[PDB]
């Protein structure tokens, strides 16, 4: 589509900017967290039920989204690589 | 059975010719004897209280539904091939991300999760016989042995610190019982004992005039055991004071947890133990400080 | 009953009390045995009972020799022995009325004639002001009357006394050597001690003396 | 006018000496009654040990905005520690602070598209104690909250005053036990003087009606007191040795799990002579009030 | 220097020892006061040493005034008593030789003459071989003997005898006796109270009388 298709692209490429971004607020939420996690020996390994258990769930539940965050990345890389290479082979043969 | 009661009534104006006295010595019987009661209502009070409280190990088992939905339902039935676990209460589907989104503060940047690859942790934890040591890790291999899971992971080693503390806390606890025990049957030894040798003259003369071997012991065994009743008495009273001292005080330490704790009292029937016991050590130590003291003036 | 034979009574001292005695009395009459301070006649008295053994010898009483006999059946000879001691042994946690009637208590009496008994006990020797009190505030002459009315309960068959009339004026002590007479009309044997010579020499029944336990 | 007191002294072991299954019982007593305070102490004195094991209670973590790089985060931190509450701060940051991640929690690093790294530390803050929990933890918030630009003034008590309530439910039940403790030392030995005194109550009686003197009276029974007390805190010492050398193999295993060289450290010397002198001044005590009440008995 | 004016002792019990007795008393005097079991005798004697106050009356000893008398002095008038008991105010569980040095021990003697002198008393009563056993396996005559032995060390000034002879024999009585009769070379006086009047018939000193509280003599 020409120009039109490098308008598509750029919010293409502000919304994979955006889910970037929440990616790292992803990892600085886990990191800020792996540090609770911090703790030399002591009671906090301990403490009463629900919310350490609910903790280790957290840092577990983390375990498996920023792996998840890599298929998602590769999942809108499948379609960088490929689709912003042909729109400019494709603008570059017309021309 | 009433033939001689002079001995019953005899035992009475020796306890109350010294009340002072007689009143002082019950009051170190009760005082030795409060500290087993109250060491005694402290075990049970915990031991009580380990029962909802003091949580098992926790094991983690994956069962996502990225290889199977009805598996993961249907784990349960050959996850009782293993003896030991008694809860096997699993979470939905809906806690997972009902609890991220809840806890964790980051559930507004996973509104866009066209799939979910989030699995779900098991509650399975073993029972009180099977605990410590290596017995977690003998149970290793029949868990990796289950199907339809993909990995499984070894996430807790304080159990073994909390069940080395307490084994600490269990070691110092049997060494001072035994030794609170022993305190006790000896104040009861001694502190009768000198009751007996304050009065030899009485044993003198009674054996001096033509007697029974039984009518000499008669007026002392009765007295050591209403001396040994009186100390159990006193104490039983004694430390129902100290129960309701603490009894505000343990109030504060329920609401921090949520519940509601309370006090469990002394019952009827260990009540009548005690005084049974400290009634028959007073009797064995009254015996026992006169037919030795009885063999003294036969030449 | 009193048969000696040749006895010898010593203690772990090495002193011999008593080397050799050997006398022979009827059932039913006095004896006056006294002696110097050395003697042995209290504890002559004393081998009687059973309390102390007679280590080598055989002594006899009644129809059974008290020389190997168990400690179980020991205290039953003293029973109908009323002797009364040296030292005036009583029970002072209790009074007196309870300390003249511990035989009367231990050989089973009904509660009914004990009372009657011990006030018969204490018509006789003069205590009747003094009853139902301890015997801490009964002077010496009391206390040692008090022992002489715990021995003159319940018959006794045989009857000791070592120092009677000690404590005790001489115009009372003729009426209680009168009581002892009183008793020896019927059956009974007295085996009266004492060290004066005055008031037991207007009477003659057995008066014997000891020097070193000989005789004659 | 030491003539006196050898005599004295003589007289109170020539009764002790004599009847050896009764004073070695009445010994036995008092240092039986004695073991338990000095018990109880060596645990009181153990888990004050584990007072460099128990724990910094408040974990507050306060991080200013992005790319806060070299001094300009180390002034923060600096005036983050200048309060009276705070006095001793750490500071670990940059990359190697970020390292623990990669390789204790494990998980993904996914350096291809990281770039720069959004948050080198946050700010490892240790204060003293817990004298600034929740009752003065609000106060302490306005301190930090007039500073705008930090993003982590998150405070979750996870500890709440749970593990408060329990410590002051220990410290109380232990109190509530130790007074009866040492009211029960107090006593044992309260009644096996006056019990030894109500035996040779003859002898006062005998003595006060010759010519005597009031304060020699006193004297060989306060010290047969002083040497029951003196021998029960003495075979008391001699039972916690042992007991000592009986938890020593104890504190072996949980030693293991913790990974550190942990002493009982019991029986230190300055406590053991204040235990002998106390119990002595004890045994005095009783004597004296025995002897008083047996004196004033026996008056006209 | 010793006098009673009109002095009486009541009791709890609400008997009366005494009824109002008045006698005076040089020092170094011998007394035989005696009466029947039931009389003032060892009450008086009670009275005189300070163990009992009168109830009644005002006592002098010596040449002090000795009633309502302060428990820090009474044991500083006691030990010029040399007081003998009825009973046998004995120290058991101890020896005869320490029972006796006793006195010397309250004087202060030193360790070298309280052998020479206990050993003397009991050589004089009669009693030196029975000086290392126990009162209780002493003979219950000679257990007054060593009553008179402990009352007749470190001189006293006055000595009291609430009836000795009394489990004495007919010889060694007049030989007891005879022991105070070079006592009265000196100054103390002697209180013989004694039962029996055979001992008394071939002596003449003081005859002092007790019936039923009434003394005077
Ligand atoms: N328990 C005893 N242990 C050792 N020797 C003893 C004992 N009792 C008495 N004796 C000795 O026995 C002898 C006389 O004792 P016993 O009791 O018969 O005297 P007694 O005749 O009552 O005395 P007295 O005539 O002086 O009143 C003495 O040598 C005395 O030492
Ligand atoms: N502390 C006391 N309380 C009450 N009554 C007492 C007390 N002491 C003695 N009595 C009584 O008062 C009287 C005084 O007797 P006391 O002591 O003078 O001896 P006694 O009659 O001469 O006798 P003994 O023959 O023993 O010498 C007696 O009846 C005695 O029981």
């Amino acid at each position: 589509q020409l120009n039109k298709q490098i308008d598509e692209m750029n919010a293409s490429i502000a919304k994979l900017e955006q889910q970037k971004a929440a990616q790292e607020r992803s990892l600085a939420a886990q990191l800020d967290a792996a540090f609770r996690q911090g703790e030399h020996t002591g009671i906090q390994l301990i403490l009463s039920g629900e919310e350490s258990q609910r903790g280790q769930r957290l840092q577990a539940y983390f375990g498996y989204l920023n792996q998840a965050r890599q298929e998602t990345i590769a999942q809108l890389k499948q379609t960088r690589e490929e689709v912003a290479m042909q729109r400019a082979e494709l603008e570059e043969k017309q021309s | 059975n009433e033939q001689v009661r002079y001995a019953f009534h005899g035992a009475l104006q020796d306890l109350k010719s010294k009340p002072f006295a007689t009143f002082l010595t019950v009051m170190v019987i009760a005082i030795s004897l409060t500290l087993p009661s109250v060491c005694y209502m402290v075990y049970k009070n915990v031991n009580q209280a380990a029962t909802q409280y003091y949580p098992s190990p926790q094991i983690t088992v994956y069962l996502q539904k990225t290889l199977d939905d009805d598996a993961a339902a249907g784990v349960v039935a050959q996850l009782q091939a293993e003896q030991g676990v008694e809860k096997v209460n699993y979470l939905s589907r809906e806690d997972a991300l009902g609890e991220f989104r809840n806890w964790s503060g980051f559930g507004g940047a996973l509104d866009m999760l066209e799939e979910n690859p989030l699995p779900a942790v098991a509650v399975v934890i073993p029972k009180l016989d099977f605990q410590g040591t290596e017995s977690l890790n003998t149970l290793r291999d029949r868990i990796t042995q289950i199907n339809g899971i993909d990995e499984v992971r070894m996430d807790d080693s304080w159990f073994a610190r909390l069940a080395a503390l307490t084994g600490l806390v269990g070691r110092v606890s049997a060494m001072i019982g035994v030794l609170m025990v022993a305190a006790v049957f000896l104040v009861i030894g001694n502190s009768v004992r000198l009751s007996i040798f304050a009065r030899r003259d009485s044993i003198n003369v009674q054996k001096l005039i033509g007697a029974t071997d039984g009518f000499i012991l008669r007026p002392f065994l009765y007295g050591g055991a209403l001396l040994g009743f009186s100390g159990a008495l006193l104490s039983l009273i004694l430390s129902e004071i100290l129960v309701l001292r603490l009894s505000s005080a343990v109030a504060e330490v329920a609401q921090v947890f949520g519940t509601k704790f309370d006090i469990n009292g002394l019952s009827f029937d260990e009540c009548l133990l005690l005084l049974l016991v400290c009634s028959m050590i007073g009797w064995v130590a009254a015996w026992l400080a006169t037919v030795q003291h009885l063999r003294h003036f036969t030449p | 009953m009193i048969r000696f034979e040749h006895v010898s009574k010593a203690y772990l001292g090495g002193r011999q009390a008593l080397q050799g005695v050997t006398f022979h009395m009827q059932p039913g009459e006095m004896a006056f045995l006294t002696g110097h301070s050395g003697a042995g006649k209290s504890t002559l008295l004393k081998l009687i009972c059973g309390i102390e053994r007679p280590s080598a010898g055989k002594i006899w009483f009644s129809g059974h020799d008290i020389t190997r006999l168990k400690n179980r059946e020991v205290p039953f000879l003293r029973r109908q022995i009323g002797m009364i001691f040296q030292d005036h042994h009583l029970l002072m946690d209790r009074t007196v009325y309870d300390n003249v009637a511990i035989p009367l208590i231990i050989a089973g009496a009904s509660g009914d004639d004990i009372r009657r008994r011990v006030s018969a006990a204490l018509d006789k020797v003069g205590l009747l002001d003094k009853a139902k009190n301890f015997p801490i505030q009964l002077s010496g002459g009391e206390q040692q009357r008090v022992g002489i009315a715990r021995a003159v309960v319940n018959k006794p068959a045989v009857l000791l006394a070592d120092q009677p009339t000690g404590n005790l004026d001489d115009a009372l002590s003729e009426g209680i050597l009168r009581l002892f007479e009183e008793f020896n009309r019927v059956g009974v044997t007295v085996l009266m001690a004492t060290h004066d010579i005055n008031l037991i020499s207007r009477r003659s029944y057995r008066m014997l003396t000891l020097s070193d336990g000989h005789l004659h």
